[PDB]
């Protein structure tokens, strides 16, 4: 969003300086980063722009987002396992080239520069994914009784 | 009637109180396959007529009454049973 | 024959600063306005809208108040700015109707194949969905009466369309994407379970009002109808779905083998290189 | 000579043809395991020299 | 003709010869019974391509009821003999039109499907064909409670 | 490491060293009467011909190696006990040639077992002879070596083949080595405290 006013050369007899609240316009002279608008400095001094406190809106639009954007009445997801068998298959099938970096850390003595850390992107997604899994397994005994 | 189990039903209450003889609860099934409210998958090395899934009645205001002990019972027990399970799963609240 | 539709809370804040007109110009209470947008599919978009300055008489409730100046015209501005956003329905607030209502869907269903209705909320505190669509039925009766039009409930949603959150994803200021597994789900645990079954209770206010007090509708044609689809399992002591145990077998087999093997895998990922960086951070540093 | 999966019978003399090998569930992530264990092995002379 | 397509309704054999054999007892058009079933050695053919029918068009609706029926009982319920069953069973299985694995260790076998090949789906169609309607419930009950709540 | 050090056949005629390649021939077949799986044993003494003709010279051997594709129990005892009494006469086995026999024995009772599951003896006395008491000492023997997965039964005589591997001990191996292995580099990891 951007939003400028137009000083001109009437008002170069005064020096183009407001700045009787500043840090507002020290914030707005934060990026102070448009090309051929930095070079427009002449002419043109910005306005700035905050956000209105919009809870009177901004309360429903969180109230429809969330009641909205996870399952609506979420009697929905309580698909679950052959996304894990495909997962699993996943989940088995990068484990041997997930295996490779301790071979990769056979370096006997020293050899290496940054370990290459292929550690995580295979611990958190069994992790999440698979309490997923459990409580996915737990919604038959949830659902039912 | 029995809403619960032993629903792989033996034909004697069928042969006995539905007028019917035991060559013939495979043509009250068959032919009930041509109905289609009621779908068993009845047993034929047992002659145990299955029930599966039904068109159950047409009313029955007593039991709209007395549904308390299926509809209350299913909201306090997957409701009280969901703050077994929430409260189980009470201070990962994080 | 339609599902859900696409809603901009664009036009939705215009049911806001209209919600503003109405606490400023006096008496009337409810926000009412009139729909626009376009019929793609059985999914639709609501683009665009517009909140009508209207009255309703409390005694015979059907007053209606659809000016054409502000209709025509702002049809022929809103046309301006744009050929294909035209209307679709109206809106109003309040959670049930407004005996009006069903007149004020036929005077732009000359306009529309399909004027919905779709009943609006500007205060959210709902244990179900959002704003929610009803179409042009005719479902009668196995009677032979004159037509029924009373639009029924024709399920919808709040769709989302398009990029847009360049500013609602700025003013988000507090959320975060959760990587489910991480409590969202038992957020929808407290949802699903709490306000799936105070559902349930406002079920037992149906199946036990409609024994003390609720007239025709008590056992209409939906009642035992949907007795059967409460009749998947409802039964007395503990169901005994003695099937579903040892194919509890073949189910939490496979998580148990899964979290088993598969978490043994995880105390290699855990404990190996927790040792070894371990170590070398402990017994490097001297 | 596997052209044929079951088991045959004397004592009743009944003969059943069943099979159900594959389950790389077990054998891919059970003996990509064991070769985790040799290359924790291949870790422990890391592990023995930061030692000594 | 009509009434074998759909269940077949296991009818007598015989009375099938009553209906299809006392077209040659017609006092109007037997060019019907002449063209069809007055050939001899096409025309038996088309008696035993009937049989054909019972067997064929019989073990095409008896499949919903099986995984579980002996062998003797079968017979019985074909409404033809045990060899003549074996027979049917061998011509049937080179047909293979749908998954035979019969026996005679003890006789309870069967024309079948692939025998539920299969693991965890019994959950998905159990409990998620079930629980999947379990979670159109609500989506439907406010439907519904909302309509009758109209006026009470 | 016998068999498969003994693979080429080719570059060993009669060397200086070898005084005899027909006991070079004993003595590729008396461990490849062992360690050699059966498509690995048509893959030599069938597929390869380079051996069989000097083996061909000794038929009895051959014999031997054909009714062991076979399973023939009686010249298995027959000419293994002609195999044990060379055995007996031959140097650099008399402190071996124990494990030797009944091992061949139980290289031809697993695929016995592997013939079907609920076997009588009668049938198996056939080709033992009286292995009633004789397979009670001897299969109840190798039942107690931790050896011959079965059970057996003496008057409704149930004979077991099972041990489907993913059942258990390949679920076992990894935290066998990761116990004693845990708590050995895990206490290795407490020698830089105390």
């Amino acid at each position: 969003i951007d939003a400028f006013r137009l000083i001109n050369a009437n008002m170069m007899v005064l020096g183009h300086e407001p700045r009787q609240t500043t840090s507002n316009l020290g914030h707005l002279n934060k990026p102070s980063i448009q090309a051929l608008i930095h070079g427009l400095n002449r002419h043109y001094y910005s306005i700035t722009i905050n956000y209105r406190k919009n809870e009177l809106e901004q309360k429903m639009l969180l109230n429809l987002h969330k009641k909205s954007w996870m399952e609506g009445l979420t009697l929905q997801d309580y698909v679950v396992k052959e996304m894990l068998e495909l997962a699993k298959n996943y989940n088995k099938a990068v484990e041997e080239e997930d295996k490779m970096t301790p071979e990769q850390l056979a370096i006997k003595n020293v050899g290496k520069q940054d370990p290459k850390r292929h550690l995580e992107e295979h611990v958190d997604v069994l992790m999440t994914s698979n309490i997923v899994q459990c409580l996915a397994a737990m919604l038959d005994t949830v659902v039912f009784k | 009637t029995r809403p619960a189990n032993h629903r792989q039903l033996t034909f004697e209450e069928i042969a006995k109180s539905a007028k019917i003889t035991v060559n013939e609860v495979e043509l009250l099934v068959m032919k009930a396959l041509s109905v289609g409210l009621v779908k068993g998958s009845i047993d034929e090395v047992d002659k145990r007529v299955h029930m599966t899934w039904v068109q159950p009645r047409v009313l029955d205001l007593q039991q709209i009454k007395g549904m308390k002990d299926r509809l209350e019972f299913w909201c306090t027990d997957v409701k009280s049973m969901e703050m077994l399970v929430e409260h189980q799963a009470h201070d990962i609240l994080t | 024959a339609v599902q859900k539709v696409v809603v901009h809370p664009l036009v939705l804040l215009s049911v806001v600063d209209h919600f503003n007109r109405i606490g400023k110009v006096g008496n009337q209470k409810r926000v009412v306005g009139v729909l626009l947008g376009s019929w793609q599919k059985k999914v639709l978009d609501v683009s665009n809208s517009f909140a009508v300055p209207f009255d309703e008489d409390d005694k015979d409730d059907s007053v209606w108040f659809l000016d054409h100046d502000y209709l025509e015209n702002m049809y022929g501005m809103f046309k301006k700015v744009n050929a294909r956003e035209r209307i679709v329905g109206w809106y109003h607030t309040g959670p049930k109707l407004h005996k009006n209502d069903i007149a004020i869907n036929e005077l732009m269903k000359r306009y529309c194949p399909n004027s919905v209705l779709v009943i609006i909320d500007v205060k959210p505190k709902d244990l179900g969905l959002p704003t929610e669509a009803y179409i042009s039925v005719e479902e009668v009766h196995d009677d032979g009466t004159p037509t029924s039009k009373t639009f029924e409930h024709v399920t919808s949603e709040i769709g989302a369309e398009e990029a847009e959150e360049v500013g609602v994803e700025h003013l988000l200021r507090d959320i975060k994407d959760t990587t489910v597994g991480t409590l969202s789900q038992r957020i929808t645990n407290q949802v699903h379970g709490l306000k799936g079954l105070n559902s349930k209770l406002l079920d037992i206010r149906s199946y036990l009002e409609k024994v003390a007090t609720g007239k025709l509708p008590i056992n209409h044609q939906i009642i035992y109808q949907l007795q059967d689809v409460f009749n998947l399992l409802p039964d007395v002591s503990l169901q005994e779905f003695v099937k579903a145990f040892y194919l509890k077998t073949n189910d939490q087999m496979v998580v148990v083998y899964l979290a088993s093997l598969i978490r043994s895998v995880v105390a290699l990922h855990n404990l190996i290189n927790n040792k070894i960086a371990n170590r070398d951070a402990e017994k490097k540093e001297g | 000579d596997k052209k044929f999966h079951g088991i045959l019978d004397q004592g009743e003399g009944v003969l059943i043809i069943f099979d159900e090998p594959p389950v790389d569930k077990t054998y891919e992530a059970a003996l990509e395991t064991i070769q985790n264990m040799s290359k924790v092995v291949d870790s422990l002379y890391n592990k023995a020299k930061k030692l000594t | 003709l009509l009434k074998l397509f759909t269940t077949m309704e296991l009818m007598r054999w015989s009375t099938l010869v009553e209906d299809y054999g006392m077209e040659l007892r017609k006092g109007s058009l037997e060019s019907p019974a002449t063209d069809v079933f007055g050939s001899t050695e096409e025309g038996e053919k088309r008696w035993k391509d009937l049989k054909n029918r019972v067997v064929e068009h019989n073990i095409r609706i008896m499949a919903k009821y099986y995984t579980r029926i002996t062998m003797k009982r079968m017979a019985q319920l074909l409404d033809l003999s045990v060899d003549e069953s074996e027979a049917f069973l061998s011509n049937l299985v080179v047909n293979k039109t749908i998954f035979a694995k019969v026996d005679r260790l003890a006789g309870i076998i069967n024309f079948q499907r692939p025998k539920d090949p299969n693991n965890l789906l019994n959950d998905w169609s159990q409990k998620l064909n079930s629980l999947m309607s379990l979670v159109n419930k609500t989506t439907h009950l406010i439907a519904k409670e909302e309509m009758i709540h109209n006026l009470q | 490491q016998a068999a498969e050090l003994f693979l080429d056949t080719v570059s060993t005629f009669t060397s200086y060293e070898l005084m005899d390649y027909k006991t070079f021939v004993t003595y590729t077949v008396y461990v490849s009467m062992i360690a050699l799986e059966r498509p690995d044993l048509r893959e030599k003494v069938i597929k390869g011909a380079e051996i069989l003709e000097v083996l061909h010279s000794l038929p009895a051997v051959r014999q031997y190696l054909f009714s062991l594709y076979e399973c023939r129990y009686s010249v298995f005892f027959q000419s293994l006990a002609v195999v044990e009494q060379e055995m007996k006469k031959d140097w650099l086995f008399a402190p071996h040639y124990r494990y030797y026999v009944r091992e061949m024995r139980i290289h031809a009772y697993s695929q016995l077992l592997e013939s079907y599951r609920s076997l009588t003896l009668g049938y198996m006395a056939e080709a033992f002879g009286v292995g009633v008491e004789f397979i009670d000492q001897e299969l109840s023997r190798f039942i107690a070596a931790g050896r011959l997965h079965c059970k057996i039964d003496k008057v409704n005589e149930i004979v077991e083949t099972n041990r489907p591997d993913s059942k258990n001990w390949q679920y076992q191996e990894t935290i066998k080595k990761g116990d004693l292995l845990l708590n050995r580099v895990q206490k290795l990891s407490r020698v830089i405290n105390m």
